């Protein structure tokens, strides 16, 4: 079961799930997620690679880096062999570097995800009405003018179109300059499905998917988080 | 201890706190009790009295000879837990505990007790720190607040007792009938959740109006479940206290709890089919519409006027609604054609002119009200020299009994004294009136808004 | 030709179309101009009556052996060019026509005509498609509206025949003081900006409420020029129709004119310092206020009430408008806490709890309005058992006097028919009273909305 | 004067300016331009690039092009002199292809901007109000979401800041993640001087600066429409 997952986790004394774990997780709940073999060496990275096929991103897996990007931990775009090892030591390096004692379960491989329109699924609990979904569109638009909707879980159908067309920047993704509409069911979706991963699994407090990138037909969770309770 | 019944229908009540002394709370509510006309039994219980009111005074509730169904408790707090276990022993169902200086003032534990103990008997609190309740369908009034209330079918709950027992002295300024005046206060026990299942079953009532700050943790889902239900079939309108993140934070301050969450809230309210309101005015002004007319069949709405610029009025007042007024049907057009000039306009609202006499509010609201292709009126007149504003009411009133369907109606009148007597005679006869063309419009907004939030619900319970 | 005193002020005016039908628009008017006390000449004008209300009457307006200033025209359409003509040659300055049919209704050239011809005589017209004028400071009604308004400092404007006159008599229902009533109409000739430039230099006018659809192609520039001057001193309220994207483009399709951009008007009229009302209710509401007090020199403004609910209701209200509490000066609250209970609050607002009498209301009021660091005071109250509502009103007024200065006052009350009394009672003495919390914190809200305007303006006035 | 721009239009019957009489115009008020150059052949616009300094951009200039990248007129970003040569070549017959009939007036030469916070700078007449500046924030900002203020000119220090402060994308300008806090007063004095050219120059119908970018110092015009009446 998926849920071994999480027992792991816990018997670990653990908080959040790592992020292969993670994208692993909200797979077996039918959210689409990317490619994650996980590196051990610099040679498996490589073969890892050339399996999954080019472009490539290479991240750190540990316990200690949270947030990857800000130790030098995520290379991406990677096209060649030489790439992937020039990207493999210099990720280790960069890590090694700021957070010299550092917990490596290994560097994850995972494709390349093309171009398109990003977005946020949350989960959170609220004190008063339990597993909460959150939808917002990505980049600056959370992060910055804090456009979101909410809708307390389980959601229906109704409560997943209806939250999408919301949200301020709903425009973006029904076709804008240089940008065609994208899978609005499959948005849809995944926000169902984030609430039954909300409703169901009690000790999941939190989950941020985010990136999620959404293109003309389907979406695909480039990174993810869960957080336990 | 999850039916009501017989908390709002009870046989027998007692008044734990009433006294020789009228200014006593104990004995104002004694006093409201009979004034009001309870049938059932009433009980005074007072250490000392053999009699108060005329009724025979016992010392204790277990003392009566009779079952208890329900107890208004108006002694000090700090002797509150005693009384609670003599009506537990006597087999009491109800605690209705009026007395404050519990969690509000910081005394959590104390608050934890008293439900813990009432609990052990079986028996279910309100409250505490409340001024009582009201149910008119059973001519009962245990409360200290106005003796009175107009008959009707509006339940209004409040979580807040200064302004829940204002309020209940506004309802009849403003004409509204009431089949119940709930105070809840602390909420240490039965909530919201708990009146909104037991309103579902009351053919009573068909509107409920909460002021609402606040629910305990872990019952929200419940709420949501409960109140969407609800909405099937009686609008739910909430006075949300708190609305602001300043305003929510206030009230999180002043309890030291943490602030709820002001996006969460909305989001849980249009899952359940509520209206929120963001003032008293509004509120009662919904409630009005809702209270005395059936939800628009569909989205052909009408506005007549006298008067352009009331209709502009209108017109941008029902667009901040997300109301959009479409041509009338032809029929309607030549039908009004027969006595209007020529200058009239016909794009909706359909201005009859300002030289209009009474005469033709009858014939226009007539028209538009038997019309197959209207779903829904909105009335605007201006005072002019040519009308009597009780002339153009009562040919409303006439063209509304003619026409003998139910199509919601709302009426906009501005004008001086003669047009608030106008507007005082129609609300008086449950026909929504306002005294100026943006409120009317408010009004009928508030029943198209109903409707619109009643679809969201029965879309979210589609079945897979 | 620019000048409007006269106007306002004539010393003779002509009334042509009065008749010994007392029913005629012209009587009409004729009977307010000496039922009101007008004290100049007053010539009635018609073909064949020797005499109208026992004053000698003219056939011609020219054969009047004196200079009239003022000519109110209520004669046929058709008619109308005539009688120009005679009172350019009478020399008359002011031709206020009355008279319907003209652009309104599809005649344009009949208008240009009208206005054409009155200025090859240096008479400047007011209309056409009016309901009058009046002006109180001259007790002048030459309107056909209601005889009478109260006396006062308000300035009302409107574009709007039908919503003009009734709103004329609403005043009166509000208790708002008014020393002009000026129907605009088609604003063929004098518009808005003549209007202001008079009312800014008139001592007697405080405050300009104006309904407005729309002002002529390249007069906007000046509008705003002359608002913004007005506005440093006298507080403006536009109560805009067509506010809306689909209201506007409403009143484009009925005249035919091309939409006004509701984006900009808006940042016109924040650059005028103008308070933009979207309702009646609101703009009278912020008129009672702006008039009868002065602007708050600071952001101590307390709130005072006898219930966390109503305290919210205006927190949250408050915030709406930008408007945010900070904690009350140290020296008002050991004020308060000589006679207030423990449980009470001092957040701001300061909670004197539930179960204050009346006195406290005079004390708490009174010792707000005299604290150095209070700018100013909300007023809530709750009706309950424990007070009369009279009782707090006339605490509030003692206080008020007491006080001795005039730092902005406004009272929210909330209660049955006591409060509705009350809060007529408090109105009557210009002090700004509503029957809810939020409405009372919304008319205070204006007052620093007009003091940020006037500092836009200001500001943008700054010397580089 | 630079009115003689504005009268040899007119005299031209044209009822807008070509791009480097718009730019030389609105240069003229104090409102900062790509630095440009008007090329009329091949080794002129070499020459022209050396002394502007590479990068440089060309673009087609004709009375006849309005829409110049969608005819493969506008060539950016060139860090060479075999570059410039190679886009020169390419332009003209890109134009010559697609629009036979088009009267060259030459090739315009401008430095690259780098990139930073794009804004919109507008001017129309409005029936009531007369010149009215709009504000807003570039791309989809304005394209999409319509976010925009708007004052009637003449501007005041007032209203040009509080104008800035008023759009809902205001806090792209104030430092978010990725991107520095950008010039304000730049911009205010831009719209003031925007204002400027509205109520003096009668025969303007209607101005567009678009995109004009925004750096943490200074600002600069990259493209400018001018209408005619
Ligand atoms: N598989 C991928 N495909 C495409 N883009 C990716 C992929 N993984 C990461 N990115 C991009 O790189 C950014 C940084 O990676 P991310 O997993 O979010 O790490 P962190 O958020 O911990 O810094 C993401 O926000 C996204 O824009
Ligand atoms: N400053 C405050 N902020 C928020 N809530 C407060 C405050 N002071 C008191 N309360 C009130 O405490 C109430 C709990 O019940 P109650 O005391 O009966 O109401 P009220 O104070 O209106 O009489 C809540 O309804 C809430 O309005
Ligand atoms: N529905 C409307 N929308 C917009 N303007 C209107 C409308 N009705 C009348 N007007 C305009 O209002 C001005 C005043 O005309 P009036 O007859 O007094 O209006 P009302 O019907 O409000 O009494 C005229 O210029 C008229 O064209
Ligand atoms: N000098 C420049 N520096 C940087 N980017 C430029 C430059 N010139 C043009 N661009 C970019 O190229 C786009 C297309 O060119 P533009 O001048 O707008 O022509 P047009 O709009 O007529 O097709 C511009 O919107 C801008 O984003
Ligand atoms: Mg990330
Ligand atoms: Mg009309
Ligand atoms: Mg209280
Ligand atoms: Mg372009």
């Amino acid at each position: 079961s998926s849920r071994d997952l999480l027992l792991k986790a816990k018997e670990n004394g653990r908080k959040s799930l790592l992020e292969h774990e993670a994208k692993y997780f909200i797979s077996s709940y039918g959210i689409p997620v990317t490619n994650i073999r996980l590196a051990k060496s610099e040679e498996e990275a490589v073969n890892f690679s050339r399996e999954i096929g080019f472009p490539v991103v290479l991240k750190i897996v540990s316990p200690q880096v949270v947030h990857k990007s800000d130790v030098g931990g995520v290379k991406v775009n990677l096209r060649s062999e030489e790439e992937v090892r020039k990207a493999y030591r210099e990720i280790i390096e960069n890590v090694k570097r700021n957070v010299p004692n550092a917990e490596i379960e290994g560097i994850l491989v995972q494709e390349f995800a093309p171009p398109g329109v990003e977005l946020i699924i949350g989960l959170l609990r609220d004190p008063q009405f339990g597993p909460t979904v959150m939808f917002g569109l990505g980049g600056v638009f959370v992060e910055l003018f804090r456009d979101v909707s909410f809708r307390v879980a389980p959601l229906s159908e109704q409560d997943a179109e209806s939250m999408i067309k919301e949200v301020k920047a709903y425009k973006l993704l029904t076709g804008f300059r240089g940008m065609e509409p994208v899978d609005i069911e499959a948005i849809k979706d995944a926000l169902i499905r984030a609430g039954r991963i909300g409703v169901e699994n009690e000790e999941i407090a939190e989950m941020d998917l985010n990136p999620v990138i959404a293109y003309p037909k389907g979406i695909k969770v480039v990174d993810a988080r869960i957080i336990l309770r | 201890m999850n039916d009501l019944e017989r908390l709002f229908n009870p046989s027998a009540i007692a008044v734990v706190g009433a006294s020789k002394d009228p200014s006593k709370i104990g004995s104002q509510i004694l006093r409201n009790l009979l004034s009001y006309g309870f049938k059932g039994k009433v009980y005074p219980i007072n250490p000392t009295a053999d009699e108060l009111m005329g009724l025979k005074c016992y010392p204790k509730v277990s003392d009566v000879p009779d079952k208890v169904d329900v107890a208004v408790i108006s002694v000090p707090s700090d002797k509150v837990l005693g009384v609670i276990d003599d009506c537990g022993k006597a087999g009491v169902k109800f605690a209705v505990v009026i007395t404050s200086g519990f969690k509000e003032v910081g005394n959590e534990e104390l608050e934890e007790e008293l439900v813990r103990r009432a609990h052990s008997y079986g028996m279910r609190v309100l409250g505490p720190n409340i001024f009582g309740y009201l149910y008119a369908p059973a001519r009962l009034n245990a409360t200290f607040g106005p003796k009175d209330v107009l008959s009707g079918n509006v339940a209004f709950i409040s979580q807040s007792g200064a302004l829940g027992i204002a309020l209940m002295g506004y309802t009849v300024v403003e004409n509204i009938g009431i089949s119940s005046i709930v105070s809840v206060g602390n909420k240490a026990d039965l909530d919201d959740v708990d009146l909104l299942d037991f309103f579902d079953k009351d053919p009573n009532t068909g509107v409920i109006m909460i002021y609402l700050e606040g629910i305990a943790p872990g019952r929200g889902r419940m709420f949501i479940d409960v109140a969407s239900r609800v909405s099937l079939r009686k609008p739910i309108i909430v006075i949300k206290a708190g609305r602001t993140e300043v305003g929510a934070r206030a009230a999180a301050s002043h309890t030291g709890s943490i602030a709820g969450s002001v996006a969460i809230y909305e989001s849980a309210f249009k899952q359940s089919g509520i209206l929120m309101a963001k003032s008293v005015e509004d509120a009662f002004d919904w409630t009005k519409a809702l209270s005395w007319n059936p939800i628009p069949e569909g989205e052909r709405l009408i506005v007549l006027t006298n008067g352009g610029g009331a209709g502009v009025q209108s017109t941008d007042t029902f667009a901040d609604n997300g109301i959009y007024l479409s041509k009338p049907p032809e029929s309607l057009i030549q039908e009004i054609k027969k006595f209007v000039p020529p200058f009239a306009s016909f794009a909706n609202p359909i201005d009859i002119t300002g030289m209009a006499p009474d005469d033709w509010y009858y014939m226009g609201t007539l028209a538009a009200l038997k019309n197959p292709d209207v779903d829904a009126l909105t009335v605007l007149y201006c005072q002019t020299a040519v009308t009597t504003p009780i002339g153009v009411a009562k040919g409303i009133v006439d063209a509304i009994k003619e026409a003998g369907n139910s199509k919601p109606v709302t009426v906009g009148m501005v004008g001086g004294p003669e047009v608030a007597e106008a507007v005082s005679f129609l609300n008086k006869q449950r026909i929504a009136a306002y005294p100026t063309p943006e409120r009317a419009s408010s009004a009928m907004s508030a029943l198209y808004a109903y409707a619109r939030a009643r679809s969201y619900v029965m879309k979210s319970l589609a079945v897979r």
